[PDB]
């Protein structure tokens, strides 16, 4: 079975086929009906997970993603996920093909776009093949989680079971606050998105308070996730994959057996899990 | 409102019981200064970003006053280290060691952040600052929240401190620190952008004399 | 010699100067009494005839100002021409000069702080009483000032764009950073409670 | 292959040089017919591999020459003077006339062609097809349009003062308004004084070595007399005799650097320094 | 037959086998005076060749002072040659050089205090120095009868040259042991001579300021030019070497030499061109 939006993907014309497909992800199911290579293709982010003991081999096993963005990059190229003021001039839709720009349309309810995009539809040959029903389809989906997410989830949990904030703890971090707030205003399905790719800060049980991490790695944005510190230098992304500068001022040592000597001691990977908000669970 | 009257000569006394500046030399504690000196009155942060609810009425203080008279540099080496070079006779030297690096960095960090994030710093001043030069007055008032609050915690330090002689240990990340904020100057590209043509244009250079 | 374009330059002030905004008080300026002595205008420091007025001890003692480990924004001190090239258009009718001198200027800041750590003695071999610690950098910074004072008069009729040039302005970036570290340098050794 | 503008033209035999990737528009060989001298290059890097091995030429102006004869390459002013372009072949005048823009000159050739048979007949497909290739070689680089598809801006400069001259420096102008492929072999054959890295800025010379006047690019010393110039004198009228006077050496006991030969040597050319180089920290 | 000065060690590299007023191994010239012997080929348009000798720069860009410094003043001598750090033999034949007398007698009683000496180990080192004061002797031009310069001179100025002006460098020069004068004038190739009839510019700009604290290697002016070559940081700036490989032409491209060769001072010829008589003589002017 496939899941993945993007392996949805399909052509109106004859010419592309769009052969880079969808990561075997795509037939599996965390509902997040993405591939990780489409997560890499479009948001520069890997998805991950953390066990946690139920205090026992029993889990609760939350999914994360990582970050890829290195040090270097500011501002737009920092963006994550936009806001629908201006999904446009982030992406470049017009460089992205058709179904793709309609698709986001669909996101950012732009209902002006699809009409005029039917309009445009309404003496092409892919009309003709009345294809327009395959985004109809994916109409048909989106609306079938929709009706599992927007009314539900969230609005569900105001029946209290479960809160998150999103909230930066600290007081002192001024630029969180409103931004909780703005998170009102996507979609839920992107809510949904981001709140399953992001880890809270805190978890509440009335039986203990626990706390994943010291400070937070995130921030809410004025228009849409940003890979950003909340405040200080950006801690040292480790990527690891023109006549510019090259330049690594590497230590002189040239002793490799230590290295052989310790591969016994944990290798502590460096990637940058998404720490976040303030969780609330009942019981 | 209560209290202040012993510091008012806290921060002269040592300087008026001394004359004997030879090659470097203090302004005061800059001791001697008009209605914004006055003004600075209150325990703030130096920890985290000004709190601007406080700064309203400095704010239309400001407004009766021209700003286009500040450089950017902090001047971080120049203005602190002259006022650094002195030390106990040969003992608690970890503890000075201690709160005057840490200190430093402190400042270091936080003119880091500043640079950082003056976008939503001044922003958040024009919220309700819709004044015309509302930019220069949030970095003018950026620099002397941070020199007031500087010049309380030197006030608080105040000691004896009479050995002098440089240490080189303290001396040496002096220039990663300080070069690392001339640098933090230089990533501001101070943004150009078709604004700053609103300002008197550095007075017109003043018949070029100024 | 006379004021003759210092004339001219008022001129051109007053052109641009539609506006006032007077009233607000200059509480930071207390520009007491300045004097234009700069007629020598000589491109590089070695003048014994700077020196010449040593007295400056003088009306220092009455007014000091005195700036200890003194440090030029050379960006901000040539940044408002950027904008000023653009009373005609498509041509670089003065800036393919502006850029060369720009190189000029930052040349002279490299090597004149090269030079300092030998000009101060024959300062003091212009006057033995020197206080050159503080006058070195003082003429350092004057002369280009007088530099300045007559480009301006070699530039004259010039008004602010609102279009930068982001080639120039990167220009002035990266001189302007170099310059800056250039100041990395300035140290001292062991004087003891100075 | 031949990327040669001789190779384009219909004895003339090419250096096999332009036949390679360098691109460069003409031999080896005919880089003497005019223009006096050799590409060369600077292997550059820092202390492993070599990176960069920037081009470079060495001139071979007689240090007795003077004028016309110190310019280098002539300015779109008095080109046709300099040259003499009648001493040469219609196919030559009408490329030199094309690369100085002298359209004019150009319509006067096709004026006379026309009424001829032999340019119906045969010519009008040699000459229609090696004034497109010309015209098209043109348009590969002309990175004043075309997406300035050849490399960038650069961030080069050339008009750098010395540091005594006046605030003068002018006739970029002229530099731009030259056909954009003579800016660009100027590009191969220059290096600046100065590099900006990023970070960094390196110099590689205490002293530049020619100069830009507006009758084009001169080989003087900015001061003083010329340095003498060896002209190696290896290759290039008789029809009426040709004179030279030249101050030459004399004497024995060149057999004493017999030993001395083993010893590490310095090649004495001279290479072209003038100007400055950058490398953006980003391309905002 | 090796004749380098350091043969009185107690290696040199084969070239010091050559009978060349180098006396020095380019061993020994780099590990003390950081440079590489060279000969500069000088052609006719003829092609009638001519040499002169040379040793490019090579000690690093960045550092300064006495960094520059290649030879110390003998005023300042130690504070390169910082002794300590140095064995006694190197201690003794700098002295020697720079006419230490007192250090040499004070090295001559230490000897003694090196009680150790009671071996004899004297005869030995003794013997090293007396073949060492050799060399020197032999260098000395004040000697009655050494042959002096006929027809050359030199001085480290234009205008010193150009009008015989007081130079107080070409004095302090002078005031060097013959020794060091000699091997000035050995390595030194000048950025101008004059000849009976003619002079040649070799550069407009010379290489380097020398001056009375030692042999200064300090550009008259502007930045230094690019030199290229456990807790500690090899601290490797690098670049972008993307190989965008391009040898298929560039093989042919002749390659310029990526050195800084010497161009120091004015030398004349002004009398009947005579070079040719090639002896090692101290030549003085
Ligand atoms: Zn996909
Ligand atoms: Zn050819
Ligand atoms: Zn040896």
């Amino acid at each position: 079975v496939n899941r993945c939006i993007f392996a949805s993907i399909v052509s109106f014309d004859a010419c592309i086929t769009y052969k880079s497909p969808c990561s075997p992800d795509a037939y599996h199911d965390d509902g997040w009906f993405i591939c990780n290579n489409h997560l890499i293709k479009r948001f520069k982010m890997s998805k991950m997970v953390l066990p946690i003991f139920d205090e026992d081999d029993n889990q609760f096993k939350m999914t994360i993603a990582r970050h890829l963005v290195g040090n270097k990059e500011r501002g737009i190229k920092r963006i994550l996920i936009p806001s629908a003021t201006n999904y446009q001039d982030v992406f470049n839709l017009n460089s992205m093909m058709q179904a793709e720009q309609l698709i986001f349309h669909l996101i950012y309810n732009n209902e002006n776009a699809v009409n005029t995009i039917c309009d445009n539809l309404k003496y092409t040959e892919g009309f003709t093949s009345n294809t327009q029903r395959v985004i109809h389809s994916v109409y048909a989906t989106t609306k079938s989680i929709l009706d599992t997410t927007n009314p539900n989830t969230f609005c569900s949990r105001v029946s209290r079971d479960e809160l998150r904030f999103f909230d930066v703890t600290n007081a002192r971090a001024l630029r969180g606050g409103a931004g909780d707030q703005l998170f009102n205003n996507y979609s839920g399905f992107l809510q949904n998105l981001i709140r399953r790719a992001v880890a809270p800060e805190y978890l509440q049980i009335d039986t203990e308070e626990l706390r994943f991490r010291n400070c937070a790695t995130c921030i809410i944005d004025e228009t849409g996730l940003v890979a950003s510190v909340p405040d200080g230098p950006e801690l040292y992304n480790p990527i690891r994959s023109r006549l510019q500068i090259r330049n690594v001022l590497k230590f002189e040592g040239d002793t490799r057996e230590l290295d052989r000597t310790l591969s016994g001691y944990e290798e502590y990977p460096t990637y940058v899990p998404l720490f976040l908000g303030y969780q609330i669970i009942n019981s | 409102l209560e209290d202040e009257d012993f510091l008012k000569l806290k921060a002269l006394e040592f300087s008026k019981d001394i004359v004997n500046e030879k090659l470097q030399k203090i302004i005061v504690v800059t001791d001697g200064m008009k209605r914004l000196y006055e003004y600075c009155n209150c325990k703030n942060s130096l920890e985290t970003l000004p709190s601007a609810a406080n700064y309203g009425s400095l704010l239309k203080r400001l407004n009766l006053y021209n700003l286009d008279h500040i450089e950017m540099n902090v001047n971080f080496y120049e203005l602190l280290f002259p006022l650094t070079l002195y030390n106990d006779n040969d003992n608690s030297d970890k503890t000075l060691s201690h709160q005057l690096v840490n200190y430093i960095f402190l400042a270091s960090n936080y003119f880091q952040n500043c640079a950082k994030n003056f976008n939503y710093m001044r922003e958040t001043f024009n919220v309700f600052g819709p004044f015309k030069q509302i930019d220069f007055m949030v970095m003018f008032v950026i620099k002397f929240n941070f020199l007031c609050d500087m010049r309380n915690f030197a006030k608080l330090i105040d000691e004896l401190v009479p050995n002098k002689q440089p240490n080189m240990r303290i001396h040496s990340v002096l220039v990663m620190r300080d070069k690392i904020v001339k640098l933090a100057f230089s990533n501001l590209q101070f943004q150009t952008f078709s604004k700053k043509d609103k300002s008197r244009n550095t007075k017109h250079l003043q018949r070029l004399i100024m």
